[PDB]
RNA sequence: UCUGGUUGAUCCUGCCAGUUCAUAUGCUUGUCUCAGCCAUGCGUCUAAGUAUAAGCAAUUUAUACAGUGAAACUGCGAAGCUCAUUAAAUCAGUUAUCGUUUAUUUGAUAGUUACAUGGUAUAACUGUGGUAAUUCUAGAGCUAAUACAUGCAAUCUCGACCCUUUGGAAGAGAUGUAUUUAUUAGGAUGAUUCAUAAUAACUUUUCGAAUCGCAUGGCCUUGUGCUGGCGAUGGUUCAUUCAAAUUUCUGCCCUAUCAACUUUCGAUGGUAGGAUAGUGGCCUACCAUGGUUUCAACGGGUAACGGAGAGGGAGCCUGAGAAACGGCUACCACAUCCAAGGAAGGCAGCAGGCAAUUACCCAAUCCUAAUUCAGGGAGGUAGUAUAAAUAACGAUACAGGGCCCAUUCGGGUCUUGUAAUUGGAAUGAGUACAAUGUAAAUACCUUAACGAGGAACAAUUGGAGGGCAAGUCUGGUGCCAG
């Protein structure tokens, strides 16, 4: 809920460490009918994956669950994310400020407080 | 600065030992 | 021809088989069939072909890879003690009830 | 039952369809590249106007604030990876100076045209369509794909394709087996 | 909201004409992809409780039976829908049960004729019959239990002799559990009349293996003599666990145009009694007149879906747990069959319309049972607005017109037209061999062979113009006009 998504976009070029991209031909979803999988979907997939491998076995998706699980996943893609990179968090509205601000109780309140964190 | 001040705030918001570790490692002696 | 590498190879003393994800390279062709893909990974770990139990086979987008999971039993009696029923009759070692 | 599903239509109906100038706009673009109806570029303006919408919303706001460095520089990384935004052109008043033809120039089928592997757009069509034309390791049949500067340089004929080095198709060694026949 | 007229030319006010995830209706594609009425139909079996099936099979596995096993007797468990509506009285959090019951799980726990008693017993079963007739039935004759009843030469102390100094040992003594009452003593908690022990009695005085499967060891006193290994099913009490029932405090609507409410067949409290699984006006007999409230009692409204019953009320029965979607009695109605003598029902249902809810399974997550295996309409599986194609690339022949502006006259511009012939390539819908997928199967993914010139493998919808006859009509100033 607190991470919000371009903030780890600067990070990454401000990281200094490399960010293990994928083949060019593996992201296509399905034939190009769906776009690149965006950033996100590369790591909630590879969730599945890593949650797979334990396990030994698959996951099943329950018909009900599958409702609100694919389509908007790639419905959101068809309004936002166009060559698979996404487009939707530009036109939302959320406070990015607060995400950010030092809002933890270690937090500026007087004076001294500030003057610590110079020292 | 704002880029840091978002870190330490996951850091706040995020006898040293870990449960899937252990589970991790038996699976390795299994392996 | 068609490769068959298996990793996270997890032996169970407790169902006294091995466990493992078996990945299959099949250039230019449809898939490798299960009775196949027995056979192949029972000369390999020199088991009857009882004792192995294969399944969950998909095939990646694009083709020519498929990953799967595969059991290895220590005895083949073992094998029909533990493998499901279903799973014992897809071999034809249990009879449909 | 469980909750509904929210989806969201990628293309608006211009609020008067029937300028002169806006005609012979559709009539130029869909010759040029080759559209299929006026529903592609009913979706690339959309697109682009949500675009441009944000983009003057960071130039009202001002400078240095967390919000407009933020959301702008984000805005041109992606502009710049998709290929619309040149890479001395990182400022969002030429984010306000984009034009629809450079998002159907990064149409794939405008790529396979332009590389050489068609002889027209509609040629690049078909064999985009056809299952031809291949992203790197995987067959792409979507004339709207959008190519990226990587994804533009590995643009080729597909291993299965017979053009790629596959087998003849149906028609040739049929014909060669009633030449032999 | 805009656009053009109304002037010789402008401004203002008027007039005229053109300027929808709303509803119906029409054509096409849907070959791919994708998303109040109706007479309308309709339980349970392990090696382990009982086999004399006149059941089955085997033969040495049975001279008491011994495998399997119908029926019957025992044991265990049976605990979605439809209507109404309710403001912290529902519900959520939390406290207490030293105020309670609790199947099951888990840990402890009972030295106080017998080489095994009776039918005080019958089912299943054999046989005789009545009835229109039912999960309707009477007579006669069997036979069993983990069903029903009955029931059976030990140990521990004080210990002289201080004999021997671990030690033996005279003698004295002592010795279930459960209920109720009375009495005495009184490790645990903050706290107890708590726990426990003892005495005197009481009780329709409880319980303290007459059970089953597998194995056949150790001894000798050769008798089938003594002594025995692993389990199952039973049983008293306590604790634990699963729960249940009350109970402490807190918890966002408007409210006085809702100011008194209660004792209205208990309202507040005490004593005693009745009942609960137990506390308690919960109820009963007497006694006091109390309790909440302007710090909002009580009453009213509400987007408080933001608790009730199984034809209708009354009553009973089982079990650890239900006032049972079970059964029984009477009453009130509905309604069925009939030989009109009686019998039986809860369908007074369910699902639909103003019409196909089906077929395949306990595998996957789980559970009930004499339980590994049985089952579960719990559950699962299947059935019925979004991206593509209808085509792409050449060669040749034959002809000079093709297009744009302009009310007007005309002006501007150059590689063009085919309603001509012809060539080799590509592949999709379809026709489909397989594997995979799965409880199995469908679907998905992958993948052999075939698959285009009218590529007849023949998408539509709407609009604007033509032109043609020995053709037809109507009006005219011929050969015209409509």
């Amino acid at each position: 809920k607190s991470r919000m998504q371009a903030m780890e976009e600067y990070i990454r070029e401000s990281s200094d460490q490399p960010d293990w991209s994928a083949s060019i031909g593996a992201d296509i979803v399905n034939h190009g009918r769906g776009g690149i999988k965006s950033l996100r979907d590369t790591e909630k997939e590879r969730r599945v994956t890593s949650f797979e491998e334990d396990n030994f076995t698959r996951l099943n998706i329950t018909n009900k669950a599958e409702k609100r699980k694919q389509k908007q996943r790639e419905r959101n893609a068809r309004m936002n994310v166009i060559g698979g990179e996404d487009f939707g968090i530009f036109s939302s509205k959320r406070k990015l400020e607060d995400s950010t601000s030092r809002r933890g109780a270690k937090k500026t309140r007087s004076a001294w407080d500030r003057a610590q964190r110079r020292l | 600065r704002l880029a840091k001040q978002y870190l330490e705030n996951l850091k706040s918001e995020a006898n040293n030992f870990d449960a899937g570790d252990l589970d991790k490692d038996i699976i390795a002696s299994r392996l | 021809a068609v490769t068959i590498r298996t990793r996270k190879v997890i032996s169970n003393p407790l169902l006294a088989r091995k466990q493992f994800v078996v990945d299959v390279l099949h250039p230019n062709r449809a898939n490798v069939s299960k009775d196949e893909l027995r056979e192949k990974l029972a000369e390999v770990y020199k088991a009857e072909k009882d004792a192995v139990s294969v399944f969950g086979f998909r095939t990646q987008f694009g083709g020519g890879k498929s990953v799967g999971f595969g059991l290895v039993y220590n005895s083949v009696a073992e094998a029909k003690k533990f493998e499901p029923t279903y799973r014992l009759v897809r071999y034809g070692l249990a009879e449909k009830v | 039952p469980r909750a509904p599903r929210t989806y969201s239509k990628t293309y608006s109906t211009p609020k008067r369809p029937y300028e002169s100038s806006r005609l012979d706009a559709e009539l130029k673009l869909a010759g040029e590249f080759g559209l299929k109806n006026k529903k592609e570029i009913y979706r690339i303006s959309f697109q682009l106007s949500k675009i441009r919408r944000a983009a003057r919303d960071l130039l009202t706001r001002d400078e240095k604030d967390p919000k407009r460095l933020f959301e702008g520089n984000a805005l041109i990384r992606r502009l710049v990876r998709v290929g619309v935004l040149s890479e001395d052109k990182k400022k969002l008043d030429y984010v306000l100076a984009l034009k629809v033809e450079d998002f159907l120039e990064r149409r794939l089928q405008t790529q396979v045209y332009k590389l050489g592997l068609a002889k027209s757009v509609h040629h690049a069509r078909v064999l985009i369509t056809q299952r031809h034309i291949a992203v790197g390791k995987q067959i792409v049949n979507i004339p709207s794909f959008m190519v990226r500067l990587d994804s533009e340089k590995h643009i080729d004929f597909a291993p299965t394709s017979p053009f790629g080095g596959a087998r003849p198709g149906r028609v040739a060694r049929r014909n060669a087996a009633r030449k032999a026949e």
